[PDB]
């Protein structure tokens, strides 16, 4: 019955996304959401809801929801979902196989690419095990690919474990900077939900 | 690891494609190819890193594949400027170049170079190369020195860094008579070899590379060529 705008505005328009391998999350609590605002823009590629259908999102109470931020390329998209494979599924953000939400994704090839070359953006590429779901490493210790250990200094059979994505204007659709924005809920006493 | 180029020798006409093919002898765990277009006279440029990225001021055209053992370069549009030779290059338990393709058809960071180009057989060779643009002693990047003759093509000869003290490698070829000394004071880094041989002759060029954009020799020097002889 509270009558206060949940923060779906700064999520959205925040001016600084983090890199996939340390992405953010937030908690909305104690707010009423309209998510038709959302549906209905038009500014989204990708919008797709798993084991909840949109259009009856203004509907329901939730316990909790999450919100989880990030930016990765164009292509690798598609790895954002239930038991899917791959460099992001595995050693990134991995999805559990009971997801509940939906995920909302956009082009922005005017803000995060570079004319020298945006290299602020990273992402992990070697991990000893793959992850458990919502699990997040921040770690920089130097990989040991080889039977020499490397006793914390990088060399032959040393490697760094990250890299970086190197986003141009220039580039292809397909390597372009994508934002991407996860939506989680839990079906205690409900506090978000529409009108 | 041992590269090959497989197409010898392609002529085109300009507007249509090319198709360009890289072998590795075994598999690359790293996955750090990179391709290298050359000018007649000048020092080698950077295409393509990781073996599918763009490098800086790169048009579209450059299409990078290939995984594994197996990896391809694709030219979607052909200009009348593109005479010139691509090479393919990798890094891992060991840095290989490759023989390379010769096509014909019908800027923050520099580094100088700087030492003698003649010298007496038997005697010490030592060249300098100076950096405008950046500290030496940088805690992400690598500086190294590459060499480059006719008979044997592009040979690594050796690399110094800094991580919390100095670490230096060397090719096992020269490991015997060869050093690299840095100097912060006046930002600068040195080669020296002790003796030299009448095969020595080649061309030097200085490189740096940073490990987050693949291992790949992001920026070249303008490279002098040394003559051993009476
Ligand atoms: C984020 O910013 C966008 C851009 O302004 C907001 O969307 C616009 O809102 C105005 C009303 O103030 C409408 O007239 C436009 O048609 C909207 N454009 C789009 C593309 O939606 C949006 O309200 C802001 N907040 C969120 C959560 O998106």
């Amino acid at each position: 019955n509270i009558t206060n705008l949940c923060p779906f505005g700064e999520v959205f328009n925040a001016t600084r996304f983090a890199s996939v391998y340390a992405w953010n999350r937030k908690r909305i609590s104690n707010c009423v959401a309209d998510y038709s605002v959302l549906y209905n823009s038009a500014s989204f590629s990708t919008f797709k809801c798993y084991g909840v259908s949109p259009t009856k999102l203004n509907d329901l109470c939730f316990t909790n929801v999450y919100a989880d931020s990030f930016v990765i390329r164009g292509d690798e998209v598609r790895q954002i979902a239930p038991g899917q494979t791959g460099k992001i599924a595995d050693y990134n953000y991995k999805l559990p196989d009971d997801f509940t939400g939906c995920v909302i994704a956009w082009n922005s090839n005017n803000l995060d690419s570079k004319v020298g070359g945006n290299y602020n953006y990273l992402y992990r590429l070697f991990r000893k095990s793959n992850l458990k779901p919502f699990e997040r490493d921040i770690s920089t210790e130097i990989y040991q690919a080889g039977s020499t250990p490397c006793n914390g200094v990088e060399g032959f059979n040393c490697y760094f474990p990250l890299q970086s994505y190197g986003f141009q204007p220039t580039n292809g659709v397909g390597y372009q900077p994508y934002r991407v924005v996860v939506l989680s809920f839990e079906l205690a006493p409900a506090t978000v939900c529409g009108p | 690891i041992v590269l090959t180029q497989s197409p010898g020798t392609l002529s085109l006409s300009p507007g249509e494609r090319a198709t360009l093919s890289c072998r590795a002898s075994q598999s690359v765990s790293s996955t750090f190819l990179a391709w290298y277009q050359q000018k007649p006279g000048q020092a080698p440029r950077l295409l393509i890193y990781g073996a599918s990225y763009m490098a800086t001021g790169i048009p579209d055209r450059f299409s990078g594949s290939g995984s594994g053992t197996d990896f391809t370069l694709t030219i979607s549009r052909l200009e009348p400027e593109d005479f010139a030779v691509y090479y393919c290059q990798q890094y891992g338990s060991s840095l290989t170049f490759g023989g390379g393709t010769k096509l014909e058809i019908k800027s923050q960071v520099q580094l100088q170079q700087s030492g003698p180009g003649l010298v007496k057989p038997s005697q010490t060779l030592s060249l300098t190369c100076s950096i405008s643009g950046d500290s030496v002693s940088s805690n992400s990047a690598a500086w190294n020195w590459i060499r480059q003759s006719p008979s044997r093509g592009l040979e690594w000869l050796g690399r110094t860094y800094y991580r919390s003290k100095w670490y230096n490698d060397y090719a096992g070829t020269v490991k015997s008579r060869i050093a690299i000394n840095p100097d912060t004071s006046k930002n600068q880094f040195s080669l020296h070899l002790n003796s030299v041989t009448p095969e020595d002759t080649a061309v030097y060029f200085c490189a740096r590379v940073i490990s987050v954009a693949g291992y790949a020799f992001d920026i070249w020097g303008q490279g002098t060529m040394v003559t051993v002889s009476s």
